[PDB]
Formats: C-alpha cells, sequence, structure tokens
C-alpha cells in the first residue's frame, strides 16, 4: 500500500519521502510519530505513485528506540486508510562503522549467512549490535539446524529463540508476511497489535485465529494444545497479538514439524522427556538448545527402535488408569489365593 | 497511474487476477462501496 | 457379547427389547468389534469402563491416541445438535450409538482438517434449518476461512485458481449489466475484453 523512506541530512533533521500505491479519496493526510506527534498534515488526497517529500525533525529521545511512522489517509466519511513503518536508526563514527562492517563481512563470507540473518542473531543475543562469543554460539546452531533439519536460515533463527522477522529482503516478502499474509485473508492484513486472540478449543474465534491456523496448519484443538506447550500458565486461552507470542507459538510448531510429530505427539514427548512443566514462553537460549537435543536424541532413537511416541508414552507415563480390568482382576485373584 | 518500476516489469502474476482487480475497482467506484469485501456482499444478493 | 445379550440398550436397542440378529444389528456388532480392535492394548480398560458407566472422553481419547479436547468438543457439538437418537450427557459414552455418533464428529473434522465446532459452524449454514435466523455474509465469510486454513499448499493453489475463474464470470456479467456505459455496446464477455 505504501513505500516510506527516511533520509538523514544532519543532526535531528530528516527528510521523509513517501509514496502511495493504492488510491483513497482522502480529506487529508496525517503522518504521526508513534501516533503521538503529528509530523506532516497535508490537506489533499495524495495521488498514487507520486513520491511526496517532507522535512521532519527527530530528537534523540525518538532516535534511541525503534520508532513507528504511521500514515493516515482520512476519508470524507469516518473511514480512514492506515499504514505504518517501523524505523530503527543508529549512528556511528567512521572508524567504528568500518570495524563493525569488517566483522559483518568476515562473518557472512565465512558462514554463508545473509547479513540480514546475522543481524537477527545479534539482536537476539544483546541489545547493542555486538558480535561476541554468545553470538557465535547461535551462529553455530543456526548452521547446525539447517544441516540437521533441512530448513532455511530464517527458520533456524526461530529455533535459536529469535523473533519472527518483519523485515523483507532480497525481493522476497518478510518471514512475517509469508507466514501470515500470503494471501491476505479476505483482504485483511494481519498486524501485530495488542488485540487478544481466544485460542480455546471450542472458541470459534475471529479472523485472527484463522490466520494462526492457516499459518501453522493446525485446527482449533491442536492450537490450544500448542498454547499450553508455549505457556502452561494461561488460565484462559487468550494471548495478545504481539510478535513475542506469535514467535513462541511458532517455536512449538517448528519443534513438531522438524521431528515429524504432531502437536499431540509433541506434548506427549515433552512430558516423556521431562520438559512437561518447562514452558517455551520464558525459556533461555541454553535451555532451548538443550531441549532440542533431547528431542533430537529421542526422536532419532525411536526410529531405530521402530517405536511410536504413543508406544514410548506407555512406558514413560506416571499417570495410571484407575479402571479394574479383567487382567488386573486376575492378578488380584492369584496373589490373594497365593499369598 | 501505473508505476514504471522494475517490479512491474519483472514479477509475474495471474492475468485473471489483474482482470478481476480491474473489474472490482470499477464496481466499487460505481456502487460507491468501501472495499472489495462489500462488493462481494452485494453480488451475493444481486438477482438481476 | 455377554453385554450385548444382557444389556442391549447399551448397544442402541430400545428399552426392554430382545436383541436382533438383524442385518443392521450385525453391522453394528462388526463396527463395534472393529472399534475394539482399533483400541489395541488399551481395549480392556475401555470395555471395563464401558461395561460400567465410567467411560469418559479423557479416557477414550487416551486409548484412541487422540487429543482429549477433541472428544470433548465432539461430545459438546453432538449434544447441541438434533440427533436421532439424542446424545445426552448421561449416555454420551454409555451407549454405543452415542459413542458412534460422537466419533463421526471426529471423522468429519479430521477429513476437513477443522475442529468439531468448525463442522458445527458448517452445519449451521443449512438453508432450511436457518430459514428462521438467516446467516449473514460474515458467517459465511468466517466459515470459509476456517475451511481454507485446513488446506495444504497444493490445495490452496487449486482453491484460489478456481475462485478467480468463478469471480470473473460474476464480475464480468455484473459489469455488463450494471456498470458498463451504454455508448460502448457491450453485450458479451468477448465484447468486454
Amino acid at each position: 500500500q505504501m513505500d516510506v523512506e527516511l533520509f538523514p541530512f544532519g543532526g535531528e533533521n530528516y527528510r521523509l519521502d513517501y509514496k502511495f500505491k493504492n488510491f483513497y479519496n482522502a480529506s487529508y493526510l496525517s503522518i504521526k510519530l508513534n501516533d503521538k506527534r503529528e509530523l506532516v498534515r497535508t490537506e489533499g488526497a495524495p495521488q498514487v505513485n507520486i513520491e511526496y517529500s517532507a522535512n521532519i525533525t527527530l530528537n534523540t529521545a525518538d532516535i534511541s528506540q525503534p520508532f513507528e511512522i504511521g500514515l493516515t489517509r482520512v476519508l470524507p466519511s469516518g473511514s480512514w486508510a492506515y499504514a505504518a513503518a517501523k524505523f530503527t536508526v543508529e549512528e556511528y563514527n567512521q572508524y567504528s562503522f568500518l570495524l563493525k562492517l569488517n566483522k559483518a563481512i568476515r562473518l557472512s563470507r565465512a558462514t554463508e549467512l545473509s547479513p540480514t540473518i546475522l543481524e537477527g542473531i545479534v539482536r537476539s543475543v544483546n541489545l547493542q549490535l555486538d558480535i561476541n562469543t554468545d553470538v557465535l554460539g547461535k551462529v553455530f546452531l543456526t548452521k547446525y539446524y539447517m544441516q540437521r533439519y533441512a530448513i532455511h536460515a530464517e527458520t533456524a533463527l526461530i529455533l535459536c529463540n529469535a523473533p519472527i522477522s518483519q523485515r523483507s529482503y532480497d525481493n522476497q516478502p518478510s518471514q512475517f508476511d509469508r507466514l501470515f499474509n500470503t494471501p491476505l485473508l479476505n483482504g485483511q492484513y494481519f498486524s501485530t497489535g495488542d488485540e487478544e486472540i481466544d485460542l480455546n478449543s471450542g472458541s470459534t474465534g475471529d479472523w485472527r485465529k484463522t490466520i494462526l491456523k492457516r499459518a501453522f496448519n493446525i485446527d482449533d484443538v491442536s492450537l490450544f494444545r500448542l498454547l499450553k506447550i508455549t505457556d502452561h500458565d494461561n488460565k484462559d486461552g487468550k494471548i495478545k497479538n504481539n510478535l513475542k507470542n506469535l514467535s513462541n507459538l511458532y517455536i512449538g510448531k517448528l519443534l513438531a514439524d522438524i521431528h515429524q510429530l504432531t502437536i499431540d505427539e509433541l506434548d506427549l514427548l515433552l512430558i516423556a522427556v521431562g520438559e512437561g512443566k518447562t514452558n517455551l514462553s520464558a525459556i533461555s537460549d541454553k535451555q532451548l538448545a538443550t531441549l532440542i537435543r533431547k528431542l533430537n536424541t529421542i526422536t532419532s532413537w525411536l526410529h531405530t527402535q521402530k517405536w511410536s511416541v504413543f508406544q514410548l508414552f506407555i512406558m514413560t507415563s506416571t499417570s495410571y488408569n484407575k479402571t479394574l480390568t479383567p487382567e488386573i482382576k486376575n492378578l488380584l485373584d492369584t496373589v490373594y489365593h497365593g499369598l | 497511474s501505473m508505476a514504471l518500476s522494475q517490479q512491474n516489469m519483472d514479477i509475474e502474476l495471474s492475468t485473471l487476477s489483474l482482470s478481476n482487480e480491474l473489474l472490482l475497482e470499477s464496481i466499487k467506484t460505481e456502487s460507491k462501496l468501501e472495499n472489495y469485501t462489500k462488493v462481494m456482499e452485494m453480488l451475493s444478493t444481486f438477482r438481476p | 457379547f455377554r453385554l450385548f445379550v444382557t444389556k442391549p440398550e447399551m448397544f442402541g436397542a430400545a428399552t426392554g427389547a430382545a436383541p436382533a440378529h438383524d442385518a443392521l444389528s450385525l453391522i453394528m456388532l462388526t463396527r463395534f468389534a472393529d472399534w475394539v480392535n482399533a483400541l489395541g492394548e488399551k481395549a480392556s480398560s475401555v470395555l471395563a469402563a464401558f461395561e460400567a458407566n465410567s467411560l469418559t472422553a479423557e479416557q477414550l481419547a487416551d486409548a484412541m491416541n487422540l487429543d482429549a479436547n477433541l472428544l470433548l468438543q465432539a461430545s459438546i457439538q453432538a449434544q447441541n445438535h438434533q440427533h436421532l437418537p439424542p446424545v445426552t450427557p448421561e449416555n454420551a459414552f454409555s451407549c454405543w450409538t452415542s459413542i458412534n455418533t460422537i466419533l463421526q464428529w471426529v471423522n468429519v473434522a479430521q477429513q476437513l482438517n477443522v475442529a468439531p465446532q468448525g463442522v458445527s459452524a458448517l452445519v449451521g449454514l443449512d438453508y432450511i434449518q436457518s430459514m428462521k435466523e438467516t446467516p449473514t455474509y460474515a458467517q459465511w465469510e468466517n466459515a470459509a476461512g476456517v475451511l481454507t486454513a485446513g488446506l495444504n499448499s497444493q490445495q490452496a493453489n487449486t482453491l484460489h485458481a478456481f475462485l478467480d475463474e468463478s469471480r470473473s464470470a460474476a464480475l464480468s456479467t455484473y459489469y455488463i449489466r450494471q456498470v458498463a456505459k451504454a455508448a460502448a455496446a457491450i453485450k458479451s464477455r468477448d465484447d468486454l475484453y
């Protein structure tokens, strides 16, 4: 719908270029910063594929965080088209830039990872963009998970506890959009807001629950089971629409997919491992890597034994059925008369 | 209004989807409807 | 076979009725025996809980290797809909006819890759059943999305190819009748091209 461009030309001086792909007969245009400071108000209906420019100011309180620039075209009625972009700005002197550029080129050439993938690793480890030993440990696991499970880099990022990327690159749509927005469900774009999604088993929820089912290829019942794997502390089946909860659900679905398990076979196996009470919501990087090795060891072992997870869970379960069968009744009659 | 961009020259899409997009724009403009899903509402009801 | 002789009502017969070796009664004994053999090694624990009235959805789902919430939701949608004979919470897992009815909610949901309430949303779109309360376009739009989410990637491409061909017959014919200017003598879809 939109192409938003931001250009620095000094301290706190930014040129905002923007372009609309889709036409709306709008009363006015309103560009706002974090929906709180109105940068630009233009009183016409903007034409499609015209690059409009604007000079704005952004102080260091806004530069410090990833900020969002939203563009609102308000119709003569109450309706209003809206689209927004999230900008992350950072500044360097020329020495420290070339040193960090040195690290990025030397690492991407040696690993054959994309620079966008490497930035996803680094931002997952620490807030500043610094490569250290903990970064290189995730770079190993990213390369190991591609080889082991025949997945891409952006999929192996999710197994290294990184969020789903909303950043599109190499003339492909983002990992977010290919998961959630291809195609658009009934012309509706799925965004990460604060809206709750009721993931109960008998919910018959909104269209946002349908987006999760199309993304993860599961029904309502497996989606509630995926929720309790993600968090055992959800009293209701409601999560918010933010990117952390969407990534944690996508960790649990990937763990079932890369081992050729269903969500029901995954829950029985995580109980059978000993991870039945450790939730994937608040999990460390080391604990997640330990949990994948436990799943990788046992799933590969079940193929050599030629067993099911269902056969494994019979030998492993501590929950016992309390129903007097004829087999047990024969055991009770023999030990009674024998002893 | 079409942009002479590299993407409009390179990426392939269905001719039928581009034709359905063109019909939906004109029907939205004629019927004065909000979006495409309201157009599909009135075609669910339209008898003549 | 003791239980079918002595308690025929537990297999779907009428109350106080002698059992039948009818062909409709031979087919349910075979479908009962196929049901027991599918339970495998947990079949004794189910039949002992079936001979008493202690069989629950959580217990039968363990023997079937299904999710416990799947048979709970299939039991809920069976009790809310008008089945003949009805599925009551008293006999939901006591009668074989009620168990067989609940499992057909499971098999239809597994076929469509939806939840049982997605099937319930689908049978609520019945035309004559909803001549009292007509479903809106939104209810069709929600039920279409639930069914679409259960498709794999090849069936989705077959889906959206068929929808675009279906819309083009509609949108062209609507354009010619209603939108097209009279100065362009547009009668057919070839004239529209």
